[PDB]
């Protein structure tokens, strides 16, 4: 068989893979592509319309000397140029980041608390039915108590909801079904049995609140949107006053005591408030996606999905425009999710493992880490040096620096099961990387690395954690591209093999388990590839209340 | 002395304990007990082995809900703790025989640890606290069970939890009455960011000994905040000692005369007479069968006045045994006595906007929540400069049970270590001594 | 206690309401049974819900406050905390959302007394809020066309009056009777129907509410000219923006 | 002449407004409004489509026992429906705050040292036309150095460019016109030279990034987003290195040394980041609005202009989502600026004034205060008894608050030309009020307010400031509807009088007299018409690339 | 004088005040240091500088003792100018609030 990136590189230049001579500047610059002339003539009617020069191919430097590529989203046959990829240019990786923002977990067990011993009243599964019906009208922002209220459009609003699940089959079935989020019908039956028993007894809400709303406002929206009608569902449904003391509790739980945030609030330098993407854990953003529930035989597939859900958010929409902007760093993630580069090299890294010591059952230390990663490490980089096609696709160091180790650090965690040791095999690799081709990354990229290998093992204050714990706010995480969304991968990996059913938070791996979602959390790259052909149809526009 | 007032100091069960104090000797900048209460708090961490030990095993780390399959860890924390502890002690301790304190309680299930004072001289701010007691611990349980580099990650997500990636210690398994730095409404406010249920658990629900500890922190923060300088220290230093410390016992005077049948009205009538008598108010001015009275010292009526409204709490929130009203007597005896006499309410009508505010979001849905849970830090009840606060720790000090997060729910760690140590759980005993014992220094 | 200034039969009023030597003019009979049917929190009969054990059973610690203070029954019974709303209109009902609150901590022990535009509620131990209760529905303090029993939906207050001069209710919990010119409430506060109507008994006449009530209007008596009212509450404004500068 | 208000009125309800008595319950309930109508058949259709039910006027109490009324829209004769100018259901308003959180100014005085000095490079208005033509190629997203980027598409992007102004009429000249906001020809004569004289020979540019891309990402990412596009444009016009040590002054000079935010960062409570409403102070918003270089000869309209931006933003926006959600706080806003209301109030007060004192002639004291402002809240509160249809218009007792402490308010500043003591006034309405009608506002309307007169003039740490600095994170300020827009007002209104070109800050009133931006800034009242009946059309929409 | 107060670029016509601040620094630094130390013979110490245009303040270590962080010498120091500073020219109530704005900015709004 042939390496599984090789298809790509034919379809992207004329030569075989492996010639070493190419011609240049003879392809017509900007010309040559489809796209770029597209976007050359829109500059040019935009300029003519505003009154104001924009997008002009003559400012700079003259694109296109070399080809233009197109790129394979990998596990997919399409292949589309990267200005597809692009994140503005891309409906479904912004409505990917929406269903995210726009999410939360709220409990109701201190709730129905408040219910029974504050308030004297019985909470059943009747009870809490005809709440959750109260609450799917409420809380796209309808009115359920006052005379003379103004309300949201409907049909503009369309996409908020809530939905609950519990580890209790027998209530869940006594719920109405079309607010039930069925662990049993969306997980095999091993993951459920692990999901059911963390969740218990406790029944949990999900909610998503309207896409227009989340796009006008902000993350930190979600969790007061949420509680403000999950405030009224409660006065309306369990005949409180409109306003007593006791309403003062429910306020609070949904709030704070039993709310679940995907991302917490940072610091003031990067100042941001919840549900942004730097409070985001890695552990979250595997839980999130949703490959490991329907790949569960491919711990390859799963790892590389979280992957690419993470080089997506994390490079692309967080790193490239909340904490920098312009052109962006589009490339810089695709490398991680395109031409099945990656693919080869972590299926090479865990058919390695799998010979030697088999799935989980290398020592977990130092000796494995050595041993996995630098093997890894050398089968990537020799791959650019076979393959000069390879190199010219992977052109930026930083690039193949982020692909080769998230193949050794995922191939490490196959083999001990265990993500830190994972994490010091991404150093590793950096390390050998560096002295093997006397590059590695842009001026800033190996920050993080060359602290790397003392911190994986670290308990100091603000150096020690488990790697699932880690995120965009770990300090020396906090600034730079090609590495958050191979770490998301690396906390997935040994959880994939050991056949877990969740990498850090079962609620959050449960809350994204939904069909009614806008993104297909479960095939994330199939996504991508749909908004990079201009088919994805997204939450949140305006059409129905703006002219023709 | 700067000011020439003088106060006469009582005891919690209404016994004089010294005559004509200088008021000075009350203040923050003076008296040594508060001194001793404010490093205190700065330096007392609790420590909670059992929970260690339990998100250990389970690898129940880094949050509500959270756990990391695979990553478990079973040891005998609790069951080494006299071990763990003195390893601990030799970490956190600067010189032998310093004013280090490490014990154990609850058979070796939690810890209180006084970090010494030597670390916070060379501090810029308090969380050498947290951050000395977490590490020293986290190496002593490491040395103690010979944790290798592999897994001792592990018992740092189990002390301090999700720190750095989330900005405050989620899921740490130490607590301190103080919070974070970073979640400080305005610089100067840390020691306001104490929650009222930590104030009424430290002081076992006595209310004179938690209206005390509340208003020595909330008027100790208005100097820090340098509310209380120049014109304003001799209103503060009044507020602090007939709000907080039963100066003159005519808190205590007009609970006795109100507590068998009295309202918030009627308590109101009492001040107004007493506020008379004393000369505090007069007469200025007659309309239509209504007197409008007057006063040449602003800061002292304040001082009345703020007492009154003590009692009114005291007297209305006790006899429901029931704390939620509080919100009520706030507003409700400030707006009636402007009313009642043509004078401004206390604080200046601070303390009524206060409750307005604390009102709406005790009873509503847009947030807030209990009593219990505010403090002179939350956005709701930050804006009177320490007037309203210490009748919140008095309420909630008074309630039978009536708060689904109440003190039990939200302050069991601080309950269990904090109410420990003597200074926190009777302050004003401590104070009042102080106060004497410096009273010819003044 | 002089409670308020003014000259204004408004003012006397506002000062009637606060004073607890003034009996306040009982103008209607409810039962017992139909007070607890009004307030919709249990059923007559039915034993008081409890929040908390009797106080007698907690063996509470050494306080000199809590010794000095009387609780009031339902504290000693540990009864939930539950609620009575009235809604008054600005028509000339006799109170008013902030005479309430402020007479109500003038008269009654253990009170959480909230103001609002179109509301105002007190919540109290729950056998202590019936015996209030039953004084707030017989006297003086409530007319059946112009003040309504509302735990919701309190929308009112500021409207028009209906051709029978009835405040309007989104809920219809108060029925003008037509044919006899008796009001009947014929659900409980919250909206629910009740087994059999409660007789309000009539309303008041607009000679009668204008000389009881406490709202000043241009048509009535008009807050302007209540020159002693006005002095009071700019000294106010002044006394407390001398205060906060010096 | 009859009052402003009576038209409104009319068309509202079939009596005539001085009657005391209608009937209800006859109306049908939701049936009788064609919005509530059309709200139903959305809410069944979209309920079938996802199979979760959402929208049901036969959840909690029946809409529309009374007239649900239509509302005239302040200086207009547009009537609509209160849904109508819900945030979600309106484009304009949503624009309208996109247009604000998509700009930032950023000086190039700074910059230009670094050039001249450090470099030894010189500065002319070529080489800044050049740069301005570089940038306004690179700021919406396309490349001018490396090789192979992928870049966004022009046609999403079209609301992105950079502008410059200056006080320096001789450059200005020089300067291409298309980049040119020109002082001279937006603002009167008299304004003009005011503006002309603060901004000096320096050079500033107005940054709009894409709303796309502010909608997606949050209003911390524009000053960055806008530096490192500069920073591209600085590299390719200047001939510097691509990334050199010089290069990092013009990043810190772009992101931190010569920004305007919009708004600053907010406390960790309601944590956000820069260029979010809560940090946009008073004095900024009245000088975005533009009403003031249109309408100078009515300070009346100026003032009201502002009331109307900062009510729909703070109440709506900020407070009714932001912080809050669901179906929010639309007619705590619209009580200021629809049927005319405050209008009339305001002129009544202005008369009085000038009539008594002349305008800005009145002693700036106490005695000020307890004249206007008693006159002007009794004037107010005389309507509502008069006329029972204009109660049951502004029904809740916190807009009635409003409305008439900010006729008072600005009533009292047009008289002593200062804002402080037009503050004073503000709070003596409310207390008096309260004392008329034996009632407020809504449980927590009046804790600024009893506050306020202590704090008007304090000079504490977090208690002393002039109004005009003051905004929603001013601690008494920070939670409640029906203040801040009204602010906003009083500060704008002893400018107004005076004839003042601004009232804060003079950059960032030249920053928005831009006829490029989408929202029309010098018309607010007549955009949120133009919104409520579906004809504004927004920046940011994804119709190119998503399917028919 | 210029009422440019607040931050960058920002102005307040119409409430300029003219002061004498410099030519009297040395009876506000007294009046401050009065307000600013806790008994007479502490370390508070401020000293004039380039002629009374800077003040070095260095406020007393007691008031540290009892406080949970730093915070307390801008704070005190800030609130003692501007005392010092309206007592010395007996600024009115209505124009104190832009000394304080000149002294500590847009705090709190920012
Ligand atoms: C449940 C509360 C308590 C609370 O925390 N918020 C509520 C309800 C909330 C909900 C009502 C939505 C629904 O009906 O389902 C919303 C829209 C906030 C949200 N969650 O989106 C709201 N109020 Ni309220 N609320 C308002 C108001 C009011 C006025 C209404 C009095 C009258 O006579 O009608 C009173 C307060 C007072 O009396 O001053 C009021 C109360 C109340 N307000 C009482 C319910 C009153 C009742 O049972 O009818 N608001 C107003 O005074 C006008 C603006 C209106 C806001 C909606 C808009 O701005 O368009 C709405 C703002
Ligand atoms: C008080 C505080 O809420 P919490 O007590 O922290 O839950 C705060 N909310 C608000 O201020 C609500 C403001 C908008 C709704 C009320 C408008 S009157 C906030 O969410 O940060
Ligand atoms: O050249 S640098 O490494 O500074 C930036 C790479 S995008
Ligand atoms: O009724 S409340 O004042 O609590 C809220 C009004 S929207
Ligand atoms: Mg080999
Ligand atoms: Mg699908
Ligand atoms: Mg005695
Ligand atoms: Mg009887
Ligand atoms: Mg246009």
């Amino acid at each position: 068989a042939d390496k599984l990136f090789i298809n790509a590189l034919k379809k992207k230049f004329e030569e075989s893979p492996e010639e070493k001579k190419t011609t240049f500047y003879t392809l017509g610059g900007w010309k040559q592509s489809e796209r770029k002339t597209e976007f050359v003539n829109a500059g040019k009617e935009v300029a003519a319309k505003r009154g104001i020069p924009q997008y002009n191919p003559d400012i700079g430097t003259p694109l296109g000397q070399r080809v233009l590529m197109p790129y394979q989203v990998s596990t997919t046959d399409t292949y589309v140029e990267g200005d597809d990829l692009h994140f503005v240019n891309n409906a479904a990786m912004q409505q990917m980041w929406d269903d995210i923002r726009r999410t939360v977990i709220v409990g109701l067990n201190h709730a129905h608390a408040v219910i029974e011993k504050r308030l004297g009243k019985e909470v059943t599964p009747e009870t809490i039915t005809h709440y959750l019906e109260t609450v799917n009208h409420a809380m796209p922002g309808a009115a359920v108590v006052q005379e003379h209220m103004v309300e949201t459009h409907p049909a503009l609003v369309a996409d908020s909801y809530v939905k609950v699940f519990t580890g209790n089959d027998e209530i869940a079935d006594e719920i109405d079904p079309a607010f039930v989020i069925d662990i049993n019908k969306q997980f095999p039956e091993d993951q459920a049995e692990t999901l059911k028993a963390e969740v218990g007894d406790g029944i949990w809400q999900v909610v998503r609140i309207p896409t227009i709303v989340s796009r006008t406002c902000d993350g930190a929206t979600t969790s007061r949107w949420s509680a403000m009608q999950i405030g009224m569902s409660m006065i309306s449904a369990y005949k409180q006053a409109a306003g007593e003391a006791a309403t003062g509790d429910f306020a609070y739980a949904a709030k704070h005591a039993e709310v679940i945030h995907m991302g917490t609030y940072l610091p003031v330098r990067r100042a941001r408030g919840e549900n942004e993407p730097g409070g985001v854990p890695f552990g979250y953003l595997a839980d999130i996606c949703q490959s490991s529930r329907v790949n569960y035989e491919d711990p390859v597939r799963v790892s590389l999905d979280v992957v690419a859900t993470g080089a997506m958010l994390y490079d692309q929409i967080w790193l490239g425009s909340y904490m920098s902007g312009g052109v962006g760093f589009t490339q810089y993630a695709t490398a991680a999710y395109t031409d099945n580069i990656l693919d080869d090299f972590t299926y090479f890294g865990k058919e390695y493992v799998e010979d030697k010591y088999g799935l989980c059952e290398a020592p977990n230390n130092m000796d494995t880490v050595l041993d996995v990663a630098t093997e890894v490490t050398f089968y990537g980089l020799e791959q650019y040096e076979e393959y000069p096609a390879l190199l010219e696709d992977q052109f930026g160091g930083s690039q193949r620096a982020a692909v080769v180790a998230a193949a050794a650090g995922c191939s490490t965690a196959f083999a001990t099961g265990n993500a830190q040791t994972g994490l010091s095999g991404w150093y590793l690799s950096m390390y050998l990387h560096k002295e093997q081709h006397s590059r590695l990354g842009f001026y800033g990229y190996d920050l993080q690395d060359q602290c790397g290998a003392s911190n994986v093992f670290s308990i100091r204050g603000d150096e020690g954690l488990p790697l699932e714990l880690r995120g965009p706010n770990y300090p020396n995480y906090a600034m730079n591209v090609g590495h958050q969304g191979e770490y998301a991968g690396i906390s997935q990996a040994p959880h994939a093999a050991r056949g877990d059913a969740f990498v850090f938070n079962p609620l959050v791996k449960i809350a994204f388990a939904d069909d009614n979602l806008v993104f297909d959390f479960t095939n994330v790259r199939g996504e991508f590839a749909k908004g990079a052909l201009r088919e994805f149809e997204p939450a949140g526009e305006r059409a129905l209340i703006t002219p023709a | 002395a700067k000011f020439e007032d003088k106060v006469d100091l009582y005891d919690d069960r209404g016994n004089l304990v010294e005559e004509q104090v200088p008021l000075e000797a009350l203040s923050p900048l003076r008296n040594p007990a508060i001194k001793s209460i404010v490093q205190g708090i700065k330096r007392t961490v609790a420590v909670n082995l059992e929970g260690i030990e339990n998100a250990l095993k389970t690898a129940k780390v880094g949050g509500p809900a959270c756990k990391i399959m695979g990553r478990e860890l079973d040891l005998d924390i609790v069951g080494n703790a006299e071990s763990i502890a003195a390893a601990a002690k030799e970490m956190i301790q600067v010189t032998e025989d310093d004013d280090t304190n490490v014990e154990l309680l609850g058979g070796g299930k939690r810890a209180l640890v006084q970090v010494p004072s030597a670390r916070f001289d060379v501090a810029a701010e308090y969380s050498a606290a947290p951050l000395v007691t977490a590490t020293a611990f986290v190496q002593a349980i490491i040395n103690e069970f010979d944790v290798s580099m592999y897994d001792a990650n592990m018992v740092k997500a189990a002390v301090l939890g999700r720190y750095p990636q989330s900005v405050e210690y989620m899921g740490a398994n130490i607590a301190t009455m103080l919070d974070i730095p970073q979640k400080l409404e305005g610089p100067g406010y840390a020691l306001r960011n104490i929650m009222v249920n930590h104030v009424v658990a430290a002081t076992l629900k006595n209310t004179l000994q938690a209206a005390a500890l509340s208003t020595i922190l909330e008027q100790t923060a208005m100097f820090e905040m340098g509310d209380a300088v120049g014109a304003f220290e001799r209103m503060h230093l009044l507020g602090l000692a007939y709000q907080g410390m039963n100066a003159d016992n005519l808190v205590f005077d007009l609970v006795k005369a109100n507590g068998k049948e009295g309202t918030v009205g009627s308590v109101i009538a009492d001040l107004v007479e007493r506020a008379l008598e004393d000369g505090v108010i007069k007469v200025e001015k007659e309309l239509t069968d209504y007197k409008v009275y007057g006063t040449d010292d602003l800061a002292m009526w304040n001082a009345y006045a703020a007492a009154g409204l003590m009692a009114a709490t005291m007297v209305n929130q006790g006899a429901a045994r029931a704390a939620q009203g509080v919100s009520s007597t706030l507003l409700y005896y400030n707006d009636l006595i402007e009313f009642e006499t043509g004078l401004p309410s206390v604080d200046f009508g601070k303390v009524e906007g206060t409750a307005v505010g604390f009102s709406f979001f005790s009873h509503s849905i847009y947030g807030g929540g209990g009593p219990g849970i505010f403090n002179g830090n939350h956005i709701v009840t930050r804006h009177s400069k320490g007037f309203a606060i210490p009748c919140v720790a008095a309420a909630m000090a008074l309630d039978a049970g009536t708060q689904m997060f109440s003190p039990e729910a939200t302050s069991g760690l601080i309950k269990e270590v904090f109410s420990q140590v003597d200074e926190f759980r009777e302050p004003l005993k401590y104070v009042v001594e102080a106060a004497a014992e410096i009273k010819n220094e003044i | 206690a002089q409670y308020y200034p003014g000259t204004t039969k408004v003012a006397q009023n506002r000062r009637n309401f606060c004073n607890p030597e003034y009996e306040l003019e009982k103008l209607r009979e409810i039962s017992d049974e139909d007070v607890v049917k009004i307030l919709g929190h249990r059923a007559p009969g039915e034993e008081y819900p409890s929040v908390h054990p009797p106080l007698e059973e907690m063996d509470e610690p050494e306080d000199a406050i809590r010794e000095m203070v009387e609780p009031i029954d339902g504290a000693k019974a540990g009864d939930r905390v539950r609620y009575i709303q009235f809604t008054d209109s600005m028509y000339f009902a006799p109170a008013q959302p902030y005479v309430r609150s402020r007479a109500y901590l003038c008269r009654y022990r253990g009170a959480d007394a909230g103001t609002l535009s179109g509301r105002q509620i007190i919540e109290t131990r729950e056998r202590d809020l019936e015996k209030i209760s039953k004084e707030l529905l017989e006297t003086e303090f409530f007319d059946p066309a112009r003040s309504g029993v509302r735990g919701k939906s309190v929308h009112g207050h500021s409207l028009r009056l209906d051709e029978d001069g009835m405040m309007f209710d989104m809920l219809r919990r108060q029925i003008y009777n037509k044919d006899t010119g008796r009001v009947e409430m014929v659900k409980n506060q919250i909206g629910d129907e009740l087994d059999e109507p409660v007789d309000l008994g009539e309303p008041l006449d607009e000679e009668t509410l204008m000389e009881k009530t406490t709202i000043y209007r241009v048509d009535g008596e008009a807050y302007r000219d209540d020159v002693e009212a006005v002095e009071i509450m700019q000294r106010i404004h002044v006394l407390r923006s001398q205060g906060g500068f010096n």
